[PDB]
RNA sequence: CCUGCGGCACGCGCGCUACACUGACGGAGCCAGCGAGUCUAACCUUGGCCGAGAGGUCUUGGUAAUCUUGUGAAACUCCGUCGUGCUGGGGAUAGAGCAUUGUAAUUAUUGCUCUUCAACGAGGAAUUCCUAGUAAGCGC
């Protein structure tokens, strides 16, 4: 068959649905490149988890992103957050073991919101 | 036979599981009897049958703590034996059926906190009975996500 | 990784017990001592003779050497300085091991 | 000497990585222009609150902040500027206005003054957080200023609170917007010029702190 | 090695075609069209009375085309923003209708367009291939 | 129930409210309050030590709590939840506020470091995380899956390597040093994780025995499960006891026999330390046995020198050995009959530099 | 105008006073033998270096 | 005898409760929470925005609260008031008129804030007593015999009359004066479930549209 | 100005608006959540067509996770025009015309279109609400 891999992310109230499976090296956004996302100062914000890994890693995969939900801003925290999960839940799978750690900790001393949904429930005093 | 036909009702492994069952739920009243012949102003009596409502109410073989006839006339084997495993897992609609239950814990699908649990004859105390889930990354549990559409495969669920 | 410091044949190659240092010894008689970890090299030791083989202990950071002037030499891995050197021997050293 | 070869392919992708974001990996660059390195606090006993040792891209991590203490000081003091810069009714909840401002900024004080912005915009915190300040006493109903000392979470703190206040009051009804104004006092509160804002009502609260003590 | 609008940038394509209608100069812009305001709660006609009639054609193709149909009920709340009721509060109101409604009529007569079946208004295999072709000339502008 | 070592007695026997099961405990180290856990309320109970009235009921977790410890450092008690998030309850002084942290998979591990900076925690999918408290983020995460060893039981119908019974670590605790952690489950294994290198450094299989259950990997072609319950490493800290099915196992050090040199030249060999005694340099036949770290040359040279020039060389003996000739001290003269020439050493120890190992309070914890 | 660094020893508990201003031990840098008990007007804490224009006063309540 | 809703806590453990408003709250109401705040003890007031109901139940079982106060208010003058009762417990909306916040009068003090004791006046009727047991569990538990504030809570005509009043007792007569808000106040509905529930059983609802609703007392 | 309370020209309380360049105006980029919706009838309404607009009209889907609706909401983002002038900031007061709801619009129901272009240059003494996805901004 094909082998791929569908990890999600969160932010807000918007939902990422990213199916990662071997390709050729194509990243899309709800049908368009990941060069078009649309508040353009925080396009930065989703190279994140292309640009702390190396971009090597992405010459082999495809990376389909669907986003509903959220804002403007509370939607660029959801597609960082399933891209580094997808890119991360793909080498425990069909790549090797010791790509998957390396990544992992290559994620968390950037910026650990990219895997685990920061959960602000509220507290009371 | 009253031992075959509680047997059927709840999936029994061994057709002497139920006098397994009637042997214990004959001992509690063999408890309850000598315990109701010393006198009621006993500070032994009454502290010691409170002591007992308190376990036989936590492992939930019996509804309430209060009356005290229960005791006597609601410990019964469909009692203690509807705190079975597949049974809970029938109440928490996690299977369809009471038989396809003993089929999903044969095949080790459910686990009782960290650890699987493969015996389909596990008593499950009331306190117990929340921590039941599908073991994680199975096949069951991976189908149960697919239907809401809500995987998340870095879970590897 | 593709490692560059000898210039004649390797002849033979060692990681620590720690995963972070890395040996190597070459006929040219360069014994280069490289970080794992980063890529760096950690520094570089010239003995005389060209080096047949090597057999590192991982449990004490000691590797022995066999050169070529028939003389089993012993180098510390971590303070990166010849510890121990043996002679006696009369003809070229097969294989050797540490206890 | 010696060599590492650690890249073995050209790496090429599918999605045109542009050439000035490829070269952007070997050293994290703030708005991939301005390196984080080869800048030093130049005054002791502000290392530890001024905190420019881990690198940013954009100047918009969005982490806790308020809860604990002193966890205010680990924030990337280049942030630290933005997140004062929305203080007004007319500002508040707007940060992406801020951040263009300060990317707009640190444009300026290259253009006039070629070092760094960033090493001025450390070299400005430092000048303008007082030494001493004056505390009111109570005194039995007549009051008289006593001087005393500030911890040096407070001389960052009233620092930054000092400049962006000085530039939205001096680009208040000018052609200069809030980005050039505060480029101006950057500048001159790198030098200490005393024609900025802070670097004057700085020099008020070491010159009271000074007469009564 | 081949090219869809969807490789080129939503505004830089808009703008290339609108430029090409122009310079093309069959597109038959109505009789008004330096008097209209262009929608529900506008203030203003349109900055550029020039070339804006060719700017929202320019829309209306790349819109058409990335979809199945759209009527023109559908083209006016796209078109439609807020409008300012002054001392009350902003709420959405659809644009002009007789403007996108002849927006479709008259990028029928280029065949840009066509009616579809279902309803609304669908592109053209015609359009498709222009719309395709200035995606690439707008996507070669690197010398 | 708390207990007294001088007397054999209970104190007071701290009770709930409403009679709930207590599995794990937390202690105050400044011996004011005991916190405890259960798996019918998830409400972690907080007695005073002196009035046995429960102090506060701090809750806030969904699933009960694993485990609880404070870091005697800045008397911070972390709880454990299998709701996988990590909460840090601060309670000490009119703040009253707790910090949680997301967890991955349940955590039924919980281990403090001494630092009181550091957090180790044991969570279901086998992986060891460590935390910082301070800050909510994590140091890094060390991978313990794949180097646990399962047995099949007899009444099994999975593979070993398919059970999911064994793979996850029911205990952790960091060694007084802060630099390992040993942990153990209900697997067949323990195991040696170093901390910053982030590598385990020997695995321990428990038992070989067929009676038991959980020993073999595969077998042939209820009876007991072979599980350690807890493990902690002692201060002296030559070897952790981890308490088994078969009984409480003691690791250990008191062998040495291993070379494990330190800084050798050529010029150093075993014969040349017995040069220096007669040549009369007690400071270099010192350092040139601590250079081979072997416990007979030490002993030749510690035994041989003379009370006059003990704390000249104690003086001259280097602060990076401080703490090392501090250890041997402290091993050897338990059980040898010299009082009064091992404390004339250990009065010129601390008189050497009293300040110093003050100073470094952390560095000298096992000596100490 | 020389300037003094010093280091934050102890902040000091129970002393009576003014709201805002807090007390602390702190010692100097370029010489770790002496101390000198002054005022803080910020938030501080232990292991932080602070500022001091003049080493010799040495503060005492503000009532 | 007490409700069965509070009859595990009765008297045991004090009550802790929760003053919030409604949504982004006048200056003049937010005032009037915390003379609801100070009127009981263990009140807290938490500033709701942006909070749901579910998440604010929901977050509030979870740190374990007695029950819940919710303002709401018309042009500053607040008009209802709800409390709930979480541990699946009971709901009481309160619609009250006639209100006199405190800050409008005079800087005459702060008040007592010890443990009051109460006065219940006619409430004969068995849902009278369901508003009895579901307003007097939110004051701590045994007020001592000689507290100096009492909190009245009067019933003439249907409309729950409740004042605040300090006394002190002279060589004959006591001697009272008013502190605090003056309210009528006037249950109309009353479920079974929390205020977030919304489907939960009916117990009582305030029928206005009847022929006989002007004629019966507590209907 | 809106509103409540007093008073009978005014006193008081809750509020809304803007004084502008962290703006306005013109294009353009384009992202929410809670919700409601038609039977014995006229509901939520896509789409087409007509109208600068407001609206009109011919049709359609939906008793509804099904059709409206991805409610393409607003602040917000970019590019441009304006240039510190009661200015292009502000939109009160008012003239004239066109629409909508309604048996009925005069004392303007409301909406739209052109003109009219006021006070207000940050608000005395007073005083309200508020500790994290909150305050405030913003639309539904």
């Amino acid at each position: 068959a094909v082998p791929s891999v569908q990890t999600f992310g969160k932010k807000k109230s918007a939902t990422a649905v990213a199916h990662v499976k071997a390709g050729k090296g194509l990243i899309k956004v709800n049908g368009s490149p990941i060069t078009l996302v649309e508040p353009e100062i925080l396009r930065f914000k989703v190279y994140e988890p292309l640009l702390l890994v190396g971009l090597d890693k992405f010459s082999n995969i495809d990376i389909r992103v669907r986003v509903t939900g959220g804002g403007h801003v509370s939607q660029v925290y959801a597609i960082r957050q399933a891209i580094a999960k997808g890119l991360v839940a793909y080498h425990q799978k069909y790549v090797d073991e010791q790509s998957k750690n390396e990544l992992k900790k290559a994620f968390t001393s950037y910026d650990r919101t990219l895997l685990i949904a920061d959960s602000r429930r509220p507290e009371p005093k | 036979h009253r031992d075959t036909q509680v047997m059927r009702t709840y999936h029994i492994q061994n057709r002497e599981d139920y006098h397994k069952y009637n042997r214990i739920c004959g001992d509690i009243r063999r408890l309850a009897n000598k315990l109701s012949l010393l006198p009621p102003t006993d500070p032994f009596r009454r502290k010691h049958e409170q002591l007992l409502l308190d376990k036989l109410y936590a492992m939930g073989v019996l509804t309430t703590k209060s009356k005290i006839s229960d005791l006597e006339n609601k410990v019964t084997v469909s009692a203690i034996c509807r705190r079975r495993l597949p049974v809970i897992m029938h109440r928490l609609k996690m299977a369809e059926t009471i038989q396809d239950a003993v089929k999903f814990i044969e095949q080790g699908h459910v686990r009782v906190g960290p650890n699987l649990i493969n015996d389909p004859a596990y008593l499950v105390t009331r306190n117990m009975e929340d921590y039941v889930t599908w073991v994680d990354n199975s096949k069951i549990k991976k189908t149960l996500l697919r239907y809401r559409n809500q995987i998340d495969d870095f879970d590897f669920s | 990784k593709k490692y560059k410091l000898h210039k004649r044949a390797v002849t033979g190659i060692s990681l620590d017990g720690m995963n972070r240092k890395m040996v190597s010894c070459g006929l040219d008689g360069i014994v280069g001592f490289y970080d794992f970890n980063k890529s760096t090299l950690l520094g570089k030791l010239k003995l005389d003779a060209p080096i047949t083989a090597m057999v590192y202990h991982r449990s004490s950071d000691l590797f022995a050497l066999a050169l070529d002037d028939l003389s089993i030499v012993v180098i510390d891995a971590v303070t990166q300085r010849v510890v121990r050197q043996l002679w006696g021997h009369s003809n070229r050293i097969t294989a050797f091991d540490f206890s | 000497d010696f060599e590492v070869v650690e890249e073995f392919t050209p790496v090429v992708l599918a999605t045109p990585i542009p050439e000035e974001v490829q070269q952007a990996q070997t050293e994290i660059k703030l708005f991939n222009k301005w390196s984080f390195e080869e800048v030093e606090v130049k005054d002791a006993s502000l290392v530890d609150y001024v905190q420019v040792r881990q690198p940013i891209f954009v100047a918009h991590t969005a982490g806790r902040y308020a809860n604990k203490r002193f966890r205010k000081a680990q924030c990337p003091i280049i942030e630290r500027l933005t997140n004062s810069l929305m203080m007004n009714g007319r500002n508040n909840g707007k940060k992406l206005k801020a951040v263009r401002i300060i990317k707009h900024t640190l444009d300026i004080i290259n253009v006039l003054t070629d070092q760094n912005p960033i090493q001025v915009v450390v070299d400005a915190i430092t000048n303008t957080g007082p030494r001493e300040d004056t505390t009111r006493v109570g005194g039995g109903g007549a009051a008289r200023r006593q001087a005393v000392d500030v911890s040096p979470l407070r001389r960052v703190n009233q620092a930054i609170a000092l400049l962006t206040i000085g530039a939205r009051e001096a680009a208040f009804r000018n052609i200069k917007t809030i980005a050039e104004t505060l480029a101006e006092e950057l500048i001159n509160a790198a030098k200490g010029s005393s024609t900025s804002y802070a670097i004057k009502k700085k020099d008020e609260l070491e010159r009271v702190a000074k007469s009564n003590r | 090695p081949g090219v869809s609008v969807r490789d080129v940038a939503a505004q830089d394509f808009i703008n290339a075609y609108a430029s090409f209608l122009q310079r093309q100069g069959k597109l038959e812009v109505p009789g008004y069209v330096d008097i209209v305001k262009t929608s529900s709660g506008n203030e203003m006609p349109p900055q550029d009375a020039e070339g804006w009639f060719y700017k929202r054609a320019a829309s209306v193709a790349r819109h058409i085309y990335m979809r199945k149909q759209v009527g023109v009920g559908k083209l006016n709340k796209l078109y439609g923003g807020a409008k300012s009721r002054g001392v009350r509060p902003y709420k959405h109101i659809d644009a002009s209708g007789s403007i996108n409604r002849k927006v479709l009529q008259a990028l029928e007569k280029i065949g840009i367009v066509e009616i579809s079946p279902k309803g609304g208004r669908r592109i053209s295999e015609n359009g498709q291939r222009d719309l395709d072709r200035i995606a690439a000339q707008t996507l070669e502008e690197d010398e | 129930r708390a207990w007294d070592l001088i007397r054999y007695r209970n104190f007071r026997t701290f009770t709930g409210t409403e009679r709930i099961q207590f599995n794990c405990l937390a202690v105050d180290p400044s011996g004011e309050v005991v916190c405890a856990g259960s798996l019918d309320n998830f409400d972690i109970h907080v007695w005073s030590v002196q009035t046995g009235q429960l102090l506060d009921a701090l809750s806030g977790h969904e699933g009960p709590v694993s485990c609880l410890s404070f870091s005697q450092e800045n008397s911070v008690l972390a709880s454990a939840s299998w709701d996988k998030t990590i909460r840090i309850w601060s309670i000490f002084g009119r703040s009253q506020q707790v910090e949680p942290i997301e967890v991955y998979s349940d955590v039924l591990a919980l281990s403090m470091r001494p630092d009181g900076k550091e957090v180790a925690v044991s969570t279901l999918k086998g992986q060891i995380s460590i935390f910082n408290i301070e800050d909510a983020k994590q140091v890094g995460n060390i991978d313990c899956r794949k180097d646990i060893i399962s047995g099949r039981f007899n009444q099994d119908r999975f593979t070993a390597k398919n059970s999911e019974r064994s793979k996850f670590f029911t205990t952790i605790h960091y060694s007084f040093d802060g630099m390992a952690i040993v942990a153990g489950g209900n697997n067949n294994s323990i195991c040696l994780y170093d901390v910053p290198n982030e590598v385990l450094l020997k695995r321990f299989i428990v038992s070989r025995n067929m009676a038991l259950n959980g020993t073999l990997e595969f077998l042939n072609s209820m009876r007991p499960e072979v599980r350690v319950t807890s493990v902690q490493f002692s201060p002296t800290a030559n070897a952790f006891a981890a308490a088994s099915t078969e009984g409480l196992l003691i690791y250990s050090t008191n062998d040495t026999i291993l070379f494990d040199p330190f800084d050798l030249d050529v010029d150093v060999t075993p014969h040349s330390t017995v040069e220096a005694l007669r040549e009369k340099q007690f400071l270099n036949a010192l350092v040139m046995a601590f250079r081979l770290n072997e416990e007979y040359l030490i002993n030749k040279v510690y035994e041989a020198i003379p009370i006059k020039e003990i704390p000249l060389v104690a003086s001259n003996i280097p602060a990076i050995y401080l703490p090392r000739i501090l250890k041997f001290i402290g091993d050897f003269a338990i059980e040898s009959q010299h009082i009064e020439f091992n404390l004339i050493w250990i009065k010129a120890l601390l008189s050497a530099s009293g300040g110093y190992i003050n100073e470094h309070k952390y560095l000298f914890s096992t000596a100490m | 105008t020389p300037v003094t660094l010093a280091k934050v020893i102890k902040v000091l508990g129970r002393t009576g006073s003014r709201g805002g201003v807090t007390q602390v031990r702190v010692e100097f840098l370029e010489d770790t033998s002496r101390t000198i008990v002054r005022n803080v007007k910020g938030p501080v804490r232990e292991n932080d270096i602070l500022v001091l224009m003049e080493s010799e006063r040495e503060a005492r309540r503000l009532r | 005898q007490v409700d069965d809703e509070y009859a595990a806590t009765s008297g045991i453990m004090d009550p802790r409760i929760i003053v919030t408003t409604s949504r982004d709250p006048s200056t003049r109401l937010s005032q009037f929470a915390k003379e609801i705040k100070l009127l009981f003890p263990n009140a807290v007031r938490l500033n709701r925005g942006n909070y749901v109901m579910p998440n604010l139940v929901d977050a509030c079982k979870k740190s374990g609260t007695t029950d819940l106060v919710v303002l709401h208010e018309h042009r500053g003058v607040p008009t209802s008031l709800t409390i709930s009762h979480f541990p699946h417990g009971p709901t009481a909306q309160f619609s009250l008129h006639n209100v006199v916040m405190r800050h409008d009068i005079i800087n005459a003090g702060n008040q007592s804030e010890v443990n009051p004791h109460l006065i219940f006046d006619n409430f004969t009727t068995a849902l009278g007593k369901r508003v009895v047991c579901i307003l007097k569990h939110l004051f701590n538990a045994g007020p001592k015999k000689d507290s100096e504030r009492v909190i009245t809570f009067a019933n003439r005509g249907d409309f729950i009359s409740v004042r605040q009043h300090v006394y002190v007792r002279t060589r004959e007569g006591v001697e009272i004066a008013e502190v605090g808000p003056r309210f009528e106040m006037r249950l109309f509905e009353l479920r079974l479930g929390t205020l977030e529930n919304k489907d939960a059983d009916v117990e009582w609802q305030l029928r206005r549209f009847i022929r006989t609703a002007n004629k019966k007392d507590y209907l």
